């Protein structure tokens, strides 16, 4: 949406990743995994469940209001009668449309805002270490075994540790 | 009026609401149709529906 990161940026979506909304693959020497952000996730989840809170909240509730239907013809009151609630049923109609089309593209934006917050967040911690190649995916250029991935993931990871690596095998080797 | 039940003669229905401390005055000379007490009235949640619909 806003952002340009889903349907965007990055490709496509992963039909694999059933354990949370936003998340991470990798590819060092030890091999390939996946890995599900929790955090994101669950940013995205109850920022929707609660617009959806607010939008399915407390009806109604109306007893005794006029009639609606009539079975014989009398013309001035029923006439008023009729359009009033008419021109009712007409605005509720118009709201609820409206309503339906800002929260779609509002969370439709919100999720494509945290998947690219997830994106900086993650390119923040990676300082001189890596590069980004354009499709979501930063290359790192240092040995990155399976703790090391891991502490990318759980926001541990000291870029220091492995700076003049990264620096070397970027900078012409 | 034309036959219904028989007859050709109707009865129109009235009403009159008395608040409390008024007082009611049925005062004729002819074809009344008096009442027989009161209905008690109440303010509330109730009101009616039209459906032929099971409950
Ligand atoms: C004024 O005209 C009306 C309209 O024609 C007259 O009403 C008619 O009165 C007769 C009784 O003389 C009604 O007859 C009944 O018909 C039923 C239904 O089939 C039957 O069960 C009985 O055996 C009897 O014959 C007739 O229905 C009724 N017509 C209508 C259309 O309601 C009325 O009598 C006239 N009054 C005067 C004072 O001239
Ligand atoms: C991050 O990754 C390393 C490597 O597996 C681990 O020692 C560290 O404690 C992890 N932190 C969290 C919060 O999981």
């Amino acid at each position: 949406g806003l952002f340009g990161a889903i349907a965007g940026f990055i490709e496509n979506g992963w039909e694999g990743m059933i354990d949370g909304w936003y998340g991470f693959r990798h590819q060092n020497s030890e091999g390939t995994g996946q890995a599900a952000d929790l955090k994101s996730t669950q940013a995205a989840i109850d920022q929707i469940n609660g617009k959806l809170n607010r939008v399915i909240e407390k009806t109604n509730e109306k007893f005794h209001q006029i009639e609606k239907e009539f079975s014989e013809v009398e013309g001035r009151i029923q006439d008023l009668e009729k359009y009033v609630e008419d021109t009712k049923i007409d605005l509720w109609s118009y709201n609820a449309e409206l309503l339906v089309a800002l929260e779609n593209q509002h969370t439709i934006d919100l999720t494509d805002s945290e998947m690219n917050k997830l994106f900086e967040k993650t390119r923040r911690q990676l300082r001189e270490n890596a590069e980004e190649m354009g499709n979501g995916c930063f290359k790192i250029y240092h040995k990155c075994d399976n703790a090391c991935i891991e502490s990318i993931r759980n926001g541990t990871y000291d870029h220091d540790v492995y700076r003049d690596e990264a620096l070397n095998n970027r900078f012409q080797i | 009026r034309p036959w219904v039940r028989g007859l050709s003669s109707r009865i129109s229905i009235y009403w009159t609401i008395v608040k409390p401390g008024d007082v009611l005055v049925i005062n004729s000379n002819g074809n009344l149709i008096a009442p027989r007490g009161y209905f008690k009235m109440r303010t509330g949640k109730s009101s009616i529906m039209r459906s032929d619909a099971p409950i």
